[PDB]
């Protein structure tokens, strides 16, 4: 009961909590304390090879119950300690006694009435450590505290052969080489199946057009259901004339031949839910500083993983699949990438079997059979998204209270992070109170549905960021969370956030992987980097050409009219006479679509502008999503609807409006958006954010000027380099880099004199590494950089394929 | 966080070196002597400038030239890799959200405190952000640096503050023990692959995209770069890897954000246009202010030392207590009973 | 400290109570206490955290400049002139009275001189100091060569358009722009090792020798002497020369008999005039009278017996508002070249503006505020042999052209006059102007007037003026530049600024900035530099209405400009400034914002407000560059403030309660004799100017975080003045009251001035009431008189029976201050003067009461009051009230007893 000075205050790495300021009728502090003692040899709890983690984790909790003490003492308004609250050891624990209207019986000098019996589950709460505390906004003397197993503190002090990295260090006995782990070999045309390619359009409809050319026509793609019980009648997106290399066996993602001792969670989501001592807990409690009965408990709730995982969107049952399906699945597997939107090869922290399921096989859909009409039907899933131990405690911490409810926004992840493993807050839990605090309820939801209302009007920063989504929640935002607090009248969130994956929106031509090793390694989970890297010489003409269309110029001798390398100078000119042969005739139907004989091309900004999950002016609009980030790659802060966060129902109901297409005939005529069904409620949760921010309130290259202005912390020098002939150059902005010239010779050669710069000369700095005929001829360049395919002469202008 | 990677051909090792002088031509970006990579470079920025700001070549960061960098040659086929900056911070290193008044709030993010002062009530000509950087080299060059942060809090004099302890750091999960650990698993390490590239043209160098070649055996030519992947080997060649870092041996204590007024972050003369492009007039507005960043809301946090260990803080509406000490007699209230 | 410190003379500080009475034994010779000799006097003093910081300088000081060796500046050890100036920290050791005792003593040593510096100093030449008695025509100097004479020569402006491309003067419409002014006639210019004269020319256009040292002493000095002989009670004609010797002594010029000491000595002696104190530093700067070329940053940590070093201003870069404004000043400092030989000036050796006329210096929080005038510095051709500009200063108007796009930023960054002459006289159509009408084959080029041929062989050395004018040339543009009279002809007529003439300079200097300065001053070997990035400049001319009869609609020039200057100066062309002082606004600011502070400083014709942002201790700025730097505001004087003689400034106080600055002028500071050696007889009396803030101040409510209108100040001649009494001190007791201590004949007298709706007037009854102290520290109390303590009549003791108070305990009556306010009726001596009774229990049945009464200073006094720990023993009464009984706790026991008894 009374104060013990041997326990000292401390800060948890995952939420940085250490004390709560009490406010209103009796001010003061609550704060976390722990025993001061050194020499904590956890490695003395020996782990055998023949058994699972659970009995070891319980032996570590039993060891830590002997080796350390933890408590939550009260202090007065000047910091004098009042009473000790070591929850493992305090005398005569009780819940508070109630009147018939649910109110706790109380009188300030006496304190609360105690029933003389502990709350439910007291035999397994007594081993847990409290890690965050908050107060009711509307009810007097009423408080809430969050508790976890002591391994959620001691995780980095547990022994290294069980708390492993997601990648092995190796013995390096042959000397080190980073290429030995990479699956690298590129696919090839099938020696016995060349003929199943898309058919050329034998005659093309006039559409009141007039012009003609000698070039080959567009390629047909058709899909229709037929009458058969398990097959389509056509399915041209499911063609497979490419196959993987044989190099002492087939190259593919096949986890059991790569991971000889596969990395796995400390516990699975179905263990943490049922082993009630290993799940996190919230309790309500009552306190008064000068009473005889100064403290007693209210009610106990489990922060049960199933109350989060059963509220995941329907597509999270099949993270190896996405709404583009068969062609995108094949194009990713041919490039040796993660299929779907969330598989464990990049993201093992959310899967109960970790690295042991790091493969593209059995995606919840029928694929890889002997016939393209037989592929493309829904079936049983091989691995859903879960909430295992590491991701679970990253989703714990950062509390707030609103009305008759309290919340958990998750931590920064420093409870459970490792140097190759990135667990994060993936959403929010809520605990709610009912029958005048006589009863309670618990729930949680992912940020993927709560952020669904984000639009370009809601930020004063830059526009079109990779934060957009649609009727399928295949974009999966997650955060390291700084906290949630009241900024005057407004409830505000802060932290760092995952965008969509910006590094893999541009996509390779199928054969060239052996000269692009970093760009494939960055997709393989071997390189866990989210920064965009300059690689344009190996990209295809569009990210979205189907795999049946690619094999139309294996020699390169026609410069691949339907599909070729992304060089910007040798794009096909649409002119205006040209369009009738290349696009202005090929009309689509309810079963027919086309791949054009047109050489599309463009650099990194044009790739992202077309195929990134960009924000727009209306919600649920973003039809393209690539993949999800390794780590947080954005700043983030936001204003929340505190009312709507209080008003929303405990249980989210999805429906068939959030399911992927059951077979490919429903994928060909796929509905982009739908109204909520009469029983469903998911659309209510979209609007919990009012406003958000991401950086300085600056527009265009002005933002690169701020990036150059700030000092690098390693030396105190700004990246702009100007505060001291032959002087060095800046890195982010283009000002004073290279030379000035007028843009009057570029592209259309128009408007530049009056609708680009406030001035008579259209000056722009040409930047680092630039092309001109001479230092006098400093404006523009003509089409003089014609390029050969092999040694087979240049691009051949004035030739009948280019006329 | 200071962890943008840089592209390298050449290390500080014997006969592997790259020079600050007679090997880089900042005045001649039209040719290979400007050393622009043209492949494998981080998007939006420029590698040789980032290498200069890090000081991987020249006496900018260290008392002698480390000679690490990148070169474009016309005589032969060549090999390269990305490497880290020398820093071990990461984007999960985010601390307490703290609220300063009815509209202003901020948080700790690694070696920085950041403030979002204007988000609730935006204005024209204001950039909306303030930033304060830590200075202590013993923290900034640590191997697991965020473990030295003890918490961040609002204080009753009207400022946010934070605690640090240079005695709180610990070693990696092993000390290499018996073998040459080239891949030391650590928070800034990655399995960066070889890039292999054809010879550059001696003139008109950037008229076409630079062409890569089969990298599947390239590792044998670049063993110095494979050793330089681990941040501790970068720090050792930069002179930061051991007691040569100097400064305070202990020196834990208190950190505080820069002072602020209603004028702080007003940049209205660098905003808008009437003659040129907005980034260029902002560049002119910044060039005279490079030595006076505090009125832009950009600078270094002030710091004071304390005796003994720092373990944490507990907070009240009147006072903040460090390790639970700092309480007083409440002398203005003694005469009331 | 509940006291006021009064400097009784050059050595003695006495502490005064609010009752305008000295604290007994408080009077202290701070010179003697500093263990300094009888040649030392107090220059300036300041309180910082309750200790007294004093700046002392010596009348015996002798400095030298030897151009060879390299410890070039030193004190003269021979005889007894090794007498460096000291700052001293005193603390009050007693808690009863005042015993000043010495804490720390810091010597202010002479500047280090680099090689690069000593090459400029070799040939550095300095103008004779401006005085009270210097005329528009004394300043005026003979007009130098035209731009087109310098270059093309004796020859023609028929070839001006064929030729100006071959001298980098492309499109220059100004062949007749002036390249500057002659140093063969006028105000004496002198090297550091020479002495200024006591004689000033009446027409410097004719009567000076300028820098002709050798010519002065063999010819023209005997003329000056016979025309203007020193008094000897002689009298002469003063036809050609004023004799300002006594006016010179007045402004701190030192003398061996009738000859002033060398320039370097007068520079040092002036340089140690003002002080300011922060937690970390003592900073020491020069007076408003001579240019100062160095200032001191002393580290208060400095070991006991050290030699603190001054930082050169030539090594101190300021932000002048925009880089161009710096270039304007630096371009005109002298000729820069890799091609020339032995031709050394501040500009050629990459120094910046070398000299300021400093207004003064203060501290707020841990910040030094200063301000002052850019002292004119230009190159001059010291060549010998056919050099066209020989013996000529190289100076030009830099005033913004007429066509300049308006709005401040544009005005001060206009390319007009940037690298050379452009301004003179222009008669477009029929509309005269001195300023270039525009600033087309291509754009207009300006060049430095040293002809390309002589670029190798020429000798351009640096000089410093006695005033804020660069350009003394006796042409019409010079008057207009100095008086603020150049205007555009657009639909607003915004006035066209110079960036070299009449340039005011202020800033706020951080402790890191003072740290570099100390670093510049300690620098081994070469000159280390300091950036002060919280500074600004401003074109601040003297008002045109301080002159008469200027022609417009025989153009009037300096030699003919008519002064009507009311502010104690003959001249009406050279601006002046004095008594910079800072102060914290007492007016609350919105919570989570820090307290506001400003400063003010007097200049000829107006008060200037400097404004700060307490947030990051910066100059107030706003987003727009159209509106002008919002750190500065100028409020013009009326006739009454203009009439005050600014050369009589004694001291400026700020009071944090009133949020008001008091500027004290003492006419005993006037010199003994005129420039015509006529006894000066208006040397009796004094005057107070009260400055207040005006406008919307920063951080009142959400709106006042942003400001696009500069806060300003207002100087009011308050009514506290005298042409009869000798001042001792003015105690600003409160907004409503000031106490003046003066001697009519030889004893001290106390007048009280009462503020009446903004105008102070003497209150003779309150003066007599306060002055009647009977030798005590405070005014007498008389029971039957409304005196300084008002009048207190107690109720008779029969009040307790009548109002039924007798049945209450004394303890209830003692804890019920509204009951015991009913024990007296109070008559205030001044409106809203307040009084209460303090009660004391005397017995179980009686109490005594004594009044607690406000004085003039807003403070309450009673029997136990002290000042400096000394009981005042004012003499408030004690009145006794008696008869009180115990409360009714007895009623039930008593009425039971009575019943039982009856039974």
């Amino acid at each position: 009961q009374a104060v013990d000075e041997t326990l000292t205050p401390w800060t948890w790495n995952n939420n940085n909590f250490s004390s709560l300021k009490i406010t209103g009728e009796n001010p003061g502090s609550f704060g976390l304390v722990r025993s001061q003692n050194d020499n904590l040899n956890i490695s003395s709890v020996t782990k055998n090879s023949s058994d699972d983690n659970l009995k070891y984790l319980n032996a570590v909790e039993k060891y830590l119950d002997g080796q350390q003490n933890f408590a939550i003492r009260r202090y007065d308004n000047n910091g004098r300690a009042l009473y000790d609250i070591n929850l493992a050891k305090m005398e005569n624990p009780s819940t508070v006694q109630r009147g018939l209207n649910g109110e706790p019986i109380f009188d300030p000098f006496k304190g609360f009435g105690l029933t003389g019996n502990a709350p439910t589950d007291w035999n397994e709460i007594k081993g847990k450590v409290p890690v965050e505390v908050v107060q009711s906004p509307h009810s007097p003397n009423l408080y809430f505290v969050l508790l976890v197993p002591k391994v959620a503190l001691e995780y980095h002090n547990l022994n290294n052969q069980v708390v492993k990295e997601s990648l092995e260090v190796k013995a390096t006995q042959s000397s080190f080489n980073p290429t030995q782990r990479l699956q690298k070999d590129s696919p090839v045309k099938d020696s016995s199946k060349q003929g199943e390619k898309l058919s050329e359009t034998t005659a093309s409809s006039m559409s009141s057009g007039m012009a003609t050319s000698t070039r080959a026509k567009a390629l047909k793609v058709e899909v229709e259901r037929g009458s058969q019980s398990d097959s389509l009648l056509k399915n041209d997106f499911a063609k497979k004339p490419l196959k993987h290399k044989n190099s002492s066996g087939e190259v593919k993602l096949e986890a059991e031949k790569e991971f000889t001792e596969a990395w796995k969670p400390l516990l699975t989501t179905d263990q943490i839910a049922r082993e009630k001592g290993m799940g996190a807990t919230v309790v309500s409690f009552y306190d008064a500083p000068y009473s005889e009965n100064h403290t007693a408990f209210g009610l106990v709730d489990h922060i049960d993983p199933k109350k989060m995982v059963e509220n995941y969107p329907p597509s999270w049952k099949t993270p190896k699949w996405n709404h583009h399906g068969i062609w995108d699945y094949n194009a990713r597997n041919l490039l040796l990438q993660t299929t779907g939107f969330f598989n464990p090869r990049r993201h093992p922290e959310w899967f109960d079997e970790g690295q042991a399921k790091a493969d593209n096989t059995s995606p919840g859909f029928k694929v890889g059979d002997t016939d393209h009409k037989k592929d493309g039907f829904k079936k049983n899933s091989s691995s859903p998204i879960a909430l295992p131990f590491e991701a679970y405690f990253a989703n714990i911490g950062n509390m707030v209270a609103i009305g008759n409810s309290v919340f958990i926004f998750g931590g920064n992840g420093h409870a459970t992070k490792m140097f190759t493993t990135n667990p994060l807050s993936i959403g929010v839990f809520r605990i709610k109170y009912t029958d005048n605090f006589s009863k309670s309820s618990v729930t949680g939801w992912p940020y993927a549905v709560l952020f669904g209302g984000l639009i370009n009007p809601q930020t004063n920063g830059l526009k079109d960021l990779p934060l957009g989504t649609n009727r399928w929640f295949e974009y999966v935002p997650r955060m390291a969370v700084s906290g949630v607090k009241w900024v005057g009248n407004q409830l505000v969130l802060a932290g760092t956030l995952t965008m969509g994956d910006t590094a893999t929106v541009p996509r390779l031509k199928y054969d060239q992987l052996e000269k692009h090793l970093n760009l494939v390694a960055q997709g393989q989970g071997l390189l866990r980097e989210d920064l965009q890297i300059f690689t344009p010489y190996g990209w295809a003409n569009r990210p979205d050409i189907p795999v049946g269309a690619w094999l139309q110029d294996e020699m390169g001798s026609k410069f691949g009219p339907h599909y070729f390398l992304n060089n910007p100078d040798i794009q096909d000119n649409v002119n205006n006479d040209t369009v009738e042969a290349l696009i202005s005739s090929y009309k689509n139907t309810d079963k027919l679509k086309h791949v054009y004989p047109y050489r599309y091309s463009g650099l990194y900004a044009w790739q992202l502008f077309n195929w990134s999950n960009k924000l727009t002016n209306t919600p649920l609009s973003a039809n393209f999503v690539n993949e999800n980030s390794y780590a947080p790659n954005s700043l983030f802060a936001a204003i929340l609807n505190e009312d709507l966060l209080t008003g929303l129902s405990d249980k989210i109901f999805y429906g068939k409006e959030n399911e992927f297409a059951e077979n490919e005939a429903d994928r060909f005529n796929q509905l982009l958006s739908l109204n909520p069904n009469p029983n469903t409620n998911w659309a209510r949760y979209l609007n919990v954010v009012q406003r958000f921010t991401t950086g300085p309130n600056l527009d265009s290259s002005t933002f690169d000027q701020f990036l150059d202005f700030l000092p690098w912390i390693g030396n105190g020098k700004p990246f702009s380099n100007s505060p001291s002939s032959s002087t060095p150059l800046p890195t982010f902005s283009n000002i004073n880099v290279g030379v000035k010239s007028m843009i009057t010779q570029h592209l259309n050669k128009e408007n530049t004199r009056w609708v680009f710069i406030p001035n008579f000369s259209p000056d722009i700095w040409t930047g680092a590494g630039y092309r001109v005929q001479s230092a006098n001829q400093k404006n523009g360049i003509p089409f003089e950089q014609v390029k050969p395919s092999n040694n087979s002469t240049p691009f051949d202008p004035n030739s009948d394929d280019n006329k | 966080l200071g962890t943008i990677p840089v592209l390298i051909n050449k290390s500080g090792d014997s006969n592997d070196q790259f020079n600050k002088d007679s090997e880089q031509k900042w005045d001649k970006t039209e040719t290979n002597e400007g050393n622009l990579p043209g492949f494998g470079e981080v998007n939006g920025l420029y590698n040789a400038a980032l290498l200069h700001t890090y000081g991987f070549f020249g006496t900018n960061t260290n008392s002698t030239d480390p000679k690490i960098g990148f070169k474009a040659d016309s005589s032969s086929s060549s090999s390269s890799t990305l490497v880290g900056s020398g820093l071990n911070w990461t984007s999960q290193d985010v601390g307490n959200l703290v609220v300063i008044n009815d509209t202003s709030f901020g948080f700790q993010l690694g070696g920085w405190f950041i403030t979002f002062t204007d988000f609730i009530r935006p204005r024209t000509g204001y950039l909306g952000i303030t930033l304060s950087s830590l200075q202590d080299q013993t923290i900034i060059w640590a191997d697991q640096p965020w473990t030295s942060f003890k918490g961040s809090y609002l204080d009753s004099d009207g400022t946010p503050k934070s605690l640090w302890d240079p005695t709180a750091l610990k070693s990696l999960p092993n000390s290499s023990t018996t073998y040459d650990t080239n891949p030391t698993l650590s928070p800034s390490f990655q399995l960066y692959q070889p890039n292999k590239v054809k010879a550059y043209q001696t003139t008109n160098t950037y008229n076409k995209l630079i062409e890569p070649v089969d990298a599947t055996s390239a590792a044998t030519n670049m063993t110095s770069l494979l050793k330089l992947l681990t941040t501790k080997n970068i720090k050792a060649k930069l002179g930061k890897g051991t007691a040569s870092s100097q400064g305070n041996n202990n020196g834990g204590g208190v950190s505080q954000t820069i002072n602020t007024i209603t004028t702080t972050g007003n940049i209205s003369e660098g905003l808008k246009e009437e003659t040129s492009i907005q980034a260029e007039t902002l560049k002119k507005f910044f060039d005279s202010k490079q030595n006076n960043k505090s009125e832009i809301g950009i600078g270094d946090s002030t710091f004071t030392k304390m005796d003994g260990k720092l373990t944490g803080v507990v907070s009240t509406p009147l006072v903040n207590l460090i390790n639970g000490q700092g309480a007083t007699s409440d002398s203005d209230t003694e005469k009331i009973s | 400290a509940n006291t006021f410190l009064v400097k009784e003379d050059s050595k003695n500080v006495t502490a005064y109570t609010p009752f305008a009475t000295p604290i007994t034994d408080s009077k202290s010779d701070l010179v003697s206490l500093a263990q300094l000799d009888s040649s030392y006097q107090i220059a300036d003093q300041t309180i910082h955290n309750t200790n007294l910081f004093v700046l002392f300088k010596s009348r015996d000081v002798k400095v030298k400049y030897e151009s060879s060796g390299s410890n070039n500046i030193s004190f003269d050890s021979t005889s007894q002139g090794e007498k460096p100036s000291y700052v001293v920290e005193f603390t009050n050791s007693t808690n009863i009275g005042i015993k000043w005792t010495m804490v720390k003593k810091y010597q202010l040593d002479v500047p280090n001189v680099s090689s690069d510096m000593n090459q400029v100093l070799k040939n550095l030449i300095l103008e004779q100091p401006l005085t009270k008695y210097t005329l528009n025509s004394s300043l005026a100097k003979e007009k130098g060569k035209t731009q087109r004479e310098v270059h093309l020569g004796s020859g023609q402006a028929n070839q001006w358009t064929s030729q100006r491309n071959q001298h980098d003067l492309n499109n220059n419409p100004s062949p007749n722009a002036s390249t500057g002014f002659k140093l063969t006639t006028g105000n004496a210019y002198r090297k550091l090792s020479e002495s200024w004269p006591i004689y000033e020319p009446i027409d410097g256009t004719k009567q000076g020798k300028g820098k002709d040292s050798s010519g002065w002493s063999s010819t023209e000095e005997n003329e000056a002497k016979n025309d203007a002989p020193s008094v000897s009670g002689s009298s002469g004609t003063f036809n050609k020369y004023l004799n300002t010797k006594q006016a010179l002594e007045s402004i701190g010029i030192l003398f061996d008999d009738q000859t002033p000491r060398n320039v370097i000595t007068q520079l040092y002696y002036a340089s140690t005039s003002k002080l300011a104190v922060t937690n970390n530093h003592i900073v020491v700067m020069g007076n408003s009278f001579l240019p100062s070329m160095w200032y001191w940053v002393v580290e208060r940590s400095a070991q006991e017996n050290a030699s603190n070093k001054p930082t050169w201003f030539a090594n101190t870069n300021l932000d002048w508002g925009e880089d161009k404004q710096k270039q304007f000043v630096e371009n005109q400092l002298g000729y820069k070249e890799t091609t020339s030989t032995n031709s050394h000036n501040f500009h050629s050796k990459s120094f910046t503006q070398p000299a300021y006329l400093i207004s003064g210096i203060d501290s707020v929080n841990d910040q030094i505020i200063f301000s002052g005038f850019k002292a004119g510095s230009v190159g001059y051709d010291s060549s010998s042999s056919s050099s066209s500009t020989k013996d000529q200063a190289l100076a030009w108007s830099t005033t913004t052209s007429l066509d300049s796009k308006t709005g401040y930023k544009d005005l001060v960054t206009n390319d007009t006059g940037l690298n050379g002459p452009i301004n003179g006289s222009f008669s477009i159509q029929d509309t005269f102007s001195f300023v270039v009408p525009y600033s087309t084959t291509g754009p207009i080029k300006t060049a430095y007037p040293v002809k390309k041929d002589q670029k190798s062989t020429v000798k351009i050395n640096s000089l410093i003026n006695a005033t804020p004018l660069n350009s003394y040339g006796d042409e019409g543009i010079g008057v207009f530049d100095a008086l603020g009279l150049n205007y555009n002809f657009k639909s607003n007529q915004e006035r066209l600024p110079s960036r070299t003439d009449q340039i005011f300079v202020y800033g706020i200097v951080s402790p890191n900035e003072l740290r570099s300065a100390k670093s510049s001053a300690d620098s081994t070997g070469s000159d280390t530099k300091v950036n002060w990035s919280n500074t600004q400049s401003r074109y601040l001319p003297v008002p045109y209405n301080y002159s008469e009869g200027i022609i417009d609609a025989s153009v009037t020039t300096f030699s003919g400009l008519k002064s009507i200057a009311p502010d104690g100066f003959a001249n009406s062309i050279a601006n002046f400034s004095v008594g910079l002082k800072a102060g914290i606004d007492p007016n609350p600011v919105m919570s989570g914002k820090k307290a506001n502070y400003g400063a003010v400083v007097l200049t000829r014709g107006g008060v200037v407000r400097l404004n700060f942002n307490p947030g990051n201790d910066s100059l107030l700025s706003t987003t727009d560059n159209n509106i002008a730097p919002i750190s500065f505001s100028f409020t013009p004087f009326t006739a009454a403030e203009s009439a005050v003689d600014l050369t009589t400034f004694k001291e400026v106080t700020y009071n944090q309660e009133s949020g008001l600055w008091s500027y004290i002028f003492d006419s005993s500071l006037k010199p003994s004799h005129d420039g015509k050696q006529t006894p000066v007889t208006d040397n009796m009396g004094f005057s107070v100017i009260t400055v207040s803030r005006t406008g919307i101040e920063l951080n009142q409510d959400q709106a006042t975080t942003t400001l696009d209108v500069a806060p300003s100040a207002l100087a009011v001649q308050s009514g506290i003045q005298s042409t009869t009494q000798t001042l001792t001190g003015v105690l600003p007791l409160s907004e409503e009251f000031s106490a003046v201590i003066a001697k009519d004949s030889d004893q001290n007298k106390i007048d009280i001035y009462k503020n009446n709706n903004g105008l102070f007037e003497i209150d003779t009854q309150l003066s007599n009431s306060v002055a009647t102290n009977n030798g005590g520290l405070a005014p007498s109390y008389t029971e039957n008189r409304v005196d300084a303590w008002g009048k207190v009549e107690f109720a008779d003791n029969s009040v307790l029976q009548a109002r039924n108070l007798v049945d209450k305990t004394v303890d209830e009556i003692i804890n019920t201050p509204e009951i015991l306010n009913s024990f007296f009726r109070f008559t205030p001596a001044f409106e809203d003067q307040k009084a209460t009774l303090v009660a004391t229990k005397q017995s179980d049945t009686s109490l005594s009461v004594s009044p607690r009464i406000q004085f003039l200073d807003g403070n309450f006094y009673d029997l136990n009051s002290t000042i400096a720990g000394v009981p005042l023993n004012i003499g408030f009464p004690s009145r006794v009230f008696a008869g009180f009984a115990a409360l009714p706790a007895w009623v039930i026991p008593v009425s039971v007893g009575s019943s039982v008894g009856i039974l």
